[PDB]
C-alpha cells in the first residue's frame, strides 16, 4: 500500500504547525497551540484508493537554511504555505520556499496552500495591515503565485474554521497518484 | 497557565524524543549489529555513518537531560538554566547534522529495502529517515519553547534568555557546519 512523505514547508507566520495539528486532530486546538507536531503517517482512502500519508512539519527550521534540506529528500509532495493575511510570507514564497524546494527536488510537486483564510475578512487584521499600507492575499494573488512556481494547485484554508483544510490534504495525495 | 502548557509540552515531548531515539536504536540499529539478518554490503559496518552519534545523543537525553528538565517541572521561569547547564552536550547535534547529508546518501545508494524490510517486520509508523531526522528537528524545536516561554514569565527572564542564547546558537553551529 503506497506510502506518502509530505514536507509542510513556509515562514513562522503560516502556522505550519497548526495547521497539522488541527488536521490530524480534527480541531483547531483552541486553548494552547502546541510547537510540536512529531512526523505523523495514517491511512486516509482517496478517490477510492486507501494511502498511507506521511506529514513532516518543518517549525523551527527557518532561520537554518542548511539544516532545512536534509527533510527534503525523497519527498513525494509539498506543501508550502503562506499566511493570507501576511503579504510578507508571500513573498517569500517566492523568494525563498520555492528556490531551495526546486534546487533540492526539481519534479516534486508543490501546493501553493494560503494559511488564515479566516482572518483575511477580519477587520482588526485588516485595519493592522492597512497601517502597514498593505491589504490581505486575495485569490488572484495566489493563483497567479501558484502558476509562477509551477504549483499544481493553489489552494486556501482555516486551521480555525477547518474551511479547505481536508482538500489541501486530499489534493496533496492527488497530485503523487 | 501558559506557562505550565508550554512546560508540559516541553517534558511531554522531551518523553516521547528519548522513545523514539531509543526505538530507533533497538530497531534499525540492533538488526545491523545483531547479525540476526543479511546486511547488504554496501552498508556493511557502516552504521557510524547511518546513526551518526545517535547513541550518544540518546544518551545524553536518557541519562542526564530528561531526568534535569523534571526538576524544572514546577519552574519554568528558571528552565532556561538547563539549558545553559547543559550547553556543551548539545554540541553533538554539530556532529550529527554535519554527518545527516552522508547517512541519507548511503541509505538510498546501498541499502535497498533493507530497513523497509525492517519496518514492515516491527510494525513501524515511522521509517528510518522519519527517526533519523528527528534530532534535527528537536534541536531547532527548543528555541521555539524558549520564545513561548518567553512571551509568559515577567522580568524573571534572563534565566530563559541565557537558555534561549545557546538554543539559538547550537543550531547556527550545526548549521554553519554543513559543506
Ligand atoms: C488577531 C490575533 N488572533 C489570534 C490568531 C486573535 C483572535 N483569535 C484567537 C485565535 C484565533 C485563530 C484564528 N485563526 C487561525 O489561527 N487560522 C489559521 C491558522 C492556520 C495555520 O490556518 N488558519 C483567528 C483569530 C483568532
Amino acid at each position: 500500500m503506497q506510502a506518502i512523505k509530505c514536507v509542510v514547508v513556509g515562514d513562522g507566520a503560516v502556522g505550519k504547525t497548526c495547521l497539522l495539528i488541527s488536521y490530524t486532530t480534527n480541531a483547531f486546538p483552541g486553548e494552547y497551540i502546541p510547537t510540536v507536531f512529531d512526523n505523523y503517517s495514517a491511512n486516509v482512502m482517496v478517490d477510492g484508493k486507501p494511502v498511507n500519508l506521511g506529514l513532516w512539519d518543518t517549525a523551527g527550521q527557518e532561520d537554518y537554511d542548511r539544516l532545512r534540506p536534509l527533510s527534503y529528500p525523497q519527498t513525494d509532495v509539498f506543501l508550502i504555505c503562506f499566511s493570507l493575511v501576511s503579504p510578507a510570507s508571500f513573498e517569500n514564497v517566492r523568494a525563498k520556499w520555492y528556490p531551495e524546494v526546486r534546487h533540492h527536488c526539481p519534479n516534486t510537486p508543490i501546493i501553493l496552500v494560503g494559511t488564515k483564510l479566516d482572518l483575511r475578512d477580519d477587520k482588526d487584521t485588516i485595519e493592522k495591515l492597512k497601517e502597514k499600507k498593505l491589504t490581505p492575499i486575495t485569490y488572484p494573488q495566489g493563483l497567479a503565485m501558484a502558476k509562477e512556481i509551477g504549483a499544481v494547485k493553489y489552494l486556501e484554508c482555516s486551521a480555525l474554521t477547518q474551511r479547505g483544510l481536508k482538500t489541501v490534504f486530499d489534493e496533496a495525495i492527488r497530485a503523487v497518484l | 497557565r501558559k506557562k505550565e502548557f508550554i512546560m508540559a509540552e516541553l517534558l511531554q515531548t522531551e518523553k516521547a524524543y528519548v522513545r523514539d531515539l531509543h526505538e530507533c536504536l533497538e530497531t534499525y540499529l540492533w538488526e545491523m549489529t545483531s547479525g540476526v539478518e543479511e546486511i547488504p554490503p554496501g552498508i556493511l559496518n557502516k552504521e557510524h555513518i547511518i546513526f551518526g552519534n545517535i547513541q550518544e545523543i540518546y544518551d545524553f537525553h536518557n541519562n542526564i537531560f530528561l531526568k534535569e528538565l523534571e526538576k524544572y517541572e514546577q519552574l519554568p521561569e528558571d528552565v532556561g538554566h538547563c539549558f545553559v547547564t547543559w550547553a556543551d552536550k548539545f554540541q553533538m547535534y554539530v556532529t550529527y547534522c554535519k554527518n545527516k547529508p552522508d547517512s541519507n546518501q548511503l541509505i538510498l545508494e546501498h541499502a535497498g529495502t533493507f530497513f523497509d524490510e525492517i519496518q514492515q517486520r516491527h510494525g513501524l509508523a515511522n521509517s528510518i529517515s522519519s527517526y533519523l531526522i528527528k534530532p534535527v528537528q528537536r534541536v531547532t524545536k527548543y528555541q521555539l519553547l524558549l520564545k513561548e516561554l518567553l512571551t509568559c514569565c515577567e522580568e524573571g527572564k534572563g534565566e530563559l534568555k541565557d537558555g534561549l542564547e545557546v538554543m539559538l546558537s547550537v543550531p547556527k553551529k550545526a548549521n554553519d557546519a554543513m559543506h
